[PDB]
């Protein structure tokens, strides 16, 4: 099963998609903390 | 349950009818989940013997002074009917004190 | 098909993009 | 003549609520001498306990 | 404070599984010693505090005063300190509104916030010093002048 | 007392005072045995992580090394050397002596207050600071 | 004795109970109490007449 | 007498359905097992549908004799027993062992209270051919009650596999046979399932969170009670959830050897563990050091109004001054030494009175304003 | 597909719709995520339709939700993904059953109505 990804515009797996909005959307200066 | 489902469908079908949401909580709904119909029966403005429903189900709980209001708001022109009176004179009969 | 992310990673996202540029 | 100067000893510790309810219900309504015998009801918290 | 503490909840535990220690017998007597004494006095009961009252806003006032008079002596303030004079002057602000607010509270409010304690040490015995939540306290001070 | 460092011979102890540049070396020679000495090497285990940024706490047994006693004066049971950037800041107390706190004492704030104080004044350049209270008594009454 | 050798390295650490908001608060900030003070107790020291 | 006569057929049906369990006790040593278990549960709400219009009656002809008595018992068996013991003189109640066996003894004591001032007059002896006639049947209806309740307790091993595990047959059939039955409860939320035997019960001058409120069957439950009492609640609402979720299950009959049983159960122990879980470390972070000689700041709007929050307002300004070889008289007697000053001062200052100023005036923080627009 | 225990199981094509809808219904606060609060509104008689998920593992625990709409007359209809359906009502956790409710006036009524429509032709 293949969903579109909200962000990128890519097809991805069904079953990842909502770890990868959680993931996807990683802020970007939490890295550096 | 064929009693449940025809007060649902006739709920469903023009909702503001009076009579039909007076006597839903009284007869379909159980004691427990009453006041719930009540309120949702109070929902619609109308009070045609509605009020007259509301004081059942407060006669229903015991509580004599809220039974008492709701009669003496029922036995006024919003629930103008005889059944209003008639329950009003039956609960005067019926009431601890019957002063 | 797609899915509609909620108003709350909306928000998250708005923000990174302001971030960002 | 004789004179007597006490205190009633421990008389705020030795008040029990519902007894306090009960004669506060004599002077003002139910509602007002509920709300004092719930009020006097509450945890009590120091720096840790 | 922290062994008259643990003392205390000694005490209240005792109190909860020993039931009252009064017995109903003596509570009976007290009881009807003051209801007869009541009666002899022809004393009527306290009314609740109605919606419309004229001396309903002389009392707050007065209640609100009594609050600030801890705070009338005063160079700095606290975070706590400051959220009580916000509350006591917007009561007086809207006198209406916070009024309403008493009533409901003295209507239908039974649970509350935990009160901190602390004690005031003068050598020879501890006074406590209770805080009360700052919202409730100006319901309170209103009940006790009324 | 026994959880801060401890030094055992002179080379260790002048090396501590050279290691170290932008804090504050405070040194508590004694005995960790004598009950001063461990009345004060107790509040100095609840103040050492919070005063890591701008002190660190050695101890060192005078007995263990017998290389300071003639210099600095170790005679008291407990002494308390404050040291910044191999220098000895001296801290003007109510007492006589002012070069040293001979003496355990006991509220986790005022020490910490003296710490702060000294890199405060040694900060600056000083070499001399002068302490907020004053221990020309005990205020006890 | 008789504690296993391994049961001492099973040994958990201990670590506190309260949150971040009181553990290491934010510093409070001190204001002055509110001017309305100074002007309301020389009010009150303002007598009538009859 | 019309509601005696009305519980005379389910008084057959009772005695049928006694006559089935103790054959259940026979046969399990066409009419088939699960029906003889859910003609018993019609049976037991009917007699509850009884039992509440007797205790209605109960009150209704009790209250001549002591009209405070239903306002301070809320509970129905405890009002037909108290009313059962106390009969028409109300001098029974000083040491009375077998009211401590219904009532609280807080409760029993403002009962006594009440009982010494009651407006009540005394009641016929026609009154205690009604009152005792039905408090006999009340007490007949609650063992048949419990009667029916070992056996379903017994039978939920087999018919609710799912939902007996997870609470325990006990509380399972306290909360199956108030709900009306599994297929009532399948289709109950779990708030509401929360609530199932919730008592109202009266607060004896305390706090209402002295006294469980909103508490119900499953609170009292065994698995819940192992908890600390702060986390009851939060374990109270989890379990119930749980409990719906397996109710659903055996509600249509899957999983009847357990395993979303026993799956659910083990999600709810894991929950449970994860709450009771010892806090983690937490570092003491070091006090900030002593700050360097200078740092540049930001300026503008929020700084324009840093500095008016914080400026020396005018009327703070002229109370610092304090004048000089001017003797006062000593204002605010509970505590000298606060002297105004120059503020109302005839040695010098302003001819008009010091205006005060709006910028310094309390203000109350967002979030508790915020808590000011829910309480309201 | 996954799931035999599903009568309205509805495919790929009026999905697009019923998403759509419930974001609409979430836009103008009308809808009631999650299966306890979907009985409620059934309960209550103001739900008009209900949507649910066939990928919950005990389905039973959502069984009861059609029987509710049959005993209330109240169009049901299930998808094929809980995480689209949770996704699309305006929450990120997975929801197995959400409700949509009545409003007076309600500018979604033309769409609502034509939801309840296709979903009645589908049942068999």
């Amino acid at each position: 099963e293949y969903l579109v990804s909200p962000i990128t515009g890519e097809k991805i797996p069904a079953s990842k998609m909502q770890e990868h909005m959680r993931i996807g959307l990683l802020d970007p200066r939490w890295l550096e903390q | 349950n064929i009693a449940n489902t025809l007060m649902a469908k006739a709920l469903q079908e023009c909702p503001n009818s009076g009579i039909l949401w007076s006597e839903a909580i009284f007869l379909e709904a159980r004691p427990q989940r009453r006041t719930k119909s009540v309120d949702a029966l109070k929902k619609c403005e109308h009070d045609p013997h509605v009020l007259l429903a509301v004081a059942k189900l407060f006669w229903s709980q015991r509580k004599i002074t809220k039974a008492r209001e709701w009669f003496h708001r029922t036995v006024k022109i919003d629930s103008d009917l005889g059944d209003a009176w008639a329950f009003f004179y039956k609960f005067e009969l019926q009431h601890g004190t019957e002063e | 098909l797609g899915v509609y992310l909620t108003k709350k990673e909306q928000k998250k996202l708005r923000r990174q993009t302001r971030r960002e540029a | 003549n004789v004179m007597l100067e006490s205190r009633f000893e421990k008389m705020y510790e030795k008040i029990d609520l519902t007894l306090l309810n009960r004669l506060l219900r004599l002077i003002v309504d139910h509602n007002i001498a509920d709300y004092m015998t719930a009020k006097n009801n509450v945890v009590i918290n120091y720096k840790d306990m | 404070t922290r062994l008259y503490l643990k003392a205390e909840q000694e005490r209240q535990h005792n109190y909860l599984k020993d039931g009252p220690y009064i017995t109903a017998e003596e509570a009976v007597a007290v009881y009807t010693t003051t209801v007869h004494w009541l009666e002899s006095r022809r004393f009527s009961p306290i009314p609740f505090p109605p919606l419309s009252y004229k001396h309903d806003t002389k009392l707050l006032i007065l209640a609100l005063e009594r609050l600030k008079e801890a705070y009338s002596v005063k160079s700095r303030l606290n975070q706590s300190q400051r959220e009580e004079l916000g509350l006591i002057e917007q009561a007086y602000d809207n006198p209406h509104e916070a009024l309403s607010r008493i009533k409901r509270h003295l209507l239908t409010q039974r649970a509350f916030k935990e009160v901190g304690i602390e004690f005031m040490d003068l050598y020879s015995h501890l006074v406590p010093v209770y805080d009360v939540e700052p919202l409730e306290k100006i319901t309170d001070a209103y009940l006790d002048q009324y | 007392s026994y959880m801060l460092p401890h030094l055992h011979n002179g080379w260790q102890v002048d090396q501590a005072i050279l290691s170290e540049e932008d804090r504050v070396v405070v040194i508590r020679f004694g005995h960790d045995w004598d009950p001063t000495c461990m009345k004060m090497d107790e509040v100095l285990y609840s103040i050492a992580e919070k005063v890591k940024n701008f002190a660190v706490i050695y101890l060192v047994d005078i007995t263990e090394v017998p290389d300071f006693n003639k210099m600095y004066e170790l005679y008291d049971p407990c002494t308390v050397m404050f040291f910044f950037r191999n220098k000895h800041i001296m801290i003007d107390l109510g007492t006589g002596n002012n070069n040293k706190i001979n003496w355990a004492m006991e509220d986790k704030q005022e020490m910490v207050d003296i710490i702060e104080t000294v890199y405060r004044g040694a900060r600056k350049g000083r070499g001399l600071v002068v302490s907020p209270k004053d221990y020309s008594t005990k205020y006890r009454y | 004795a008789e504690v296993t050798e391994e049961e001492w390295l099973s040994i958990p650490e201990v670590g506190d109970a309260r949150n971040k908001r009181q553990r290491n608060p934010r510093y409070e900030k001190l204001t002055p109490v509110p001017d309305s003070f100074f002007a309301k107790h020389l009010q009150t020291g303002e007598n009538h007449t009859s | 007498a019309k509601l005696w006569d009305s519980k005379m057929f389910a008084e057959i049906m009772m005695k049928i359905e006694e006559y089935i369990s103790k054959q259940a006790k026979a046969s399990e040593v066409a009419a088939p097992e699960y029906r003889v278990i859910v003609d018993a549960n019609n049976l037991t709400v009917e007699i509850e549908n009884e039992l509440n219009i007797i205790h209605k009656f109960i009150r209704d002809k009790y209250s001549k004799r002591f009209p405070e008595l239903e306002s301070l018992v809320p509970n129905a068996l405890d009002y037909i027993r108290t009313v059962k013991e106390l009969g028409n003189s109300l001098d029974k109640c000083k040491n009375n062992e077998n009211l401590q066996q219904i009532l609280t003894n807080a409760t029993i004591m403002v009962v006594s209270v009440t009982a010494s001032t009651t407006q009540g007059q005394q009641l016929s002896e026609e009154e205690l051919e009604r009152l005792e006639e039905a408090c006999d049947m009340a007490l007949e209806l609650n063992a048949s009650k419990h009667r029916i309740y070992e056996y379903v307790e017994s039978r939920m091993s087999f018919i609710a596999p799912n939902l007996s595990i997870i609470i325990g047959a006990s509380t399972a059939a306290k909360i199956m046979g108030v709900a009306g039955g599994l297929t009532n409860l399948s289709k109950m939320p779990a708030c509401n399932i929360m609530l199932l035997g919730a008592q109202r019960k009266t607060l004896s001058g305390f706090s209402s969170t002295s006294v469980l409120p909103h508490t119900g069957y499953i609170y009292h439950s065994d698995i819940v009670q192992s908890l600390p009492p702060d986390l009851r609640r939060k374990a109270a609402r989890l379990v119930a959830a749980k409990c719906t979720l397996a109710a659903r299950v055996d509600s249509f009959h899957e999983s009847t050897e357990g395993k979303v049983g026993y799956e659910l159960k083990d999600e709810i122990e894991r929950k449970f563990d994860k709450w009771q879980e010892p806090p983690p470390v937490k570092q003491v972070k070091p006090l900030p050091a002593p700050l360097d000689g200078q740092r540049k700041k930001r300026g503008g709007r929020r700084y324009r109004k840093m500095k008016e929050r914080l400026g020396l307002t005018e009327i703070r300004k002229q109370a610092n001054r304090m004048s000089f070889g001017e003797i006062e008289e000593d204002a605010y007697q509970e505590d000298l030494g606060f002297s105004l000053g120059h503020l109302g001062k005839s040695g010098s200052g302003r001819v008009r009175q010091t205006q005060v100023n709006e910028a310094t005036k309390a203000r109350i923080s967002k979030t508790l304003q915020r808590t000011l627009q829910k309480q309201s | 597909d996954v799931n035999p225990k599903a009568y309205p199981l509805a495919d790929a094509h009026l999905t697009k719709k019923l998403l759509d809808l419930v974001q609409q219904s979430c836009n103008y606060k009308q809808l009631r995520k999650g299966a306890n609060e979907a009985t409620k509104t059934l309960n209550r008689g103001i739900s008009e339709f209900i949507v649910m998920a066939a990928d919950a593992e005990p389905l039973e625990i959502i069984l009861h939700l059609p029987l509710l709409c049959e005993d209330k007359n109240v169009p049901y209809v299930f998808v094929r993904s809980k995480q689209a359906l949770g996704r699309a009502c305006g929450v990120s956790r997975p929801v197995i059953a959400c409700s949509v409710t009545i409003k007076e006036g309600s500018q979604l009524k033309q769409q609502i109505q034509s939801i309840q429509q296709s979903i009645e032709r589908l049942l068999v």
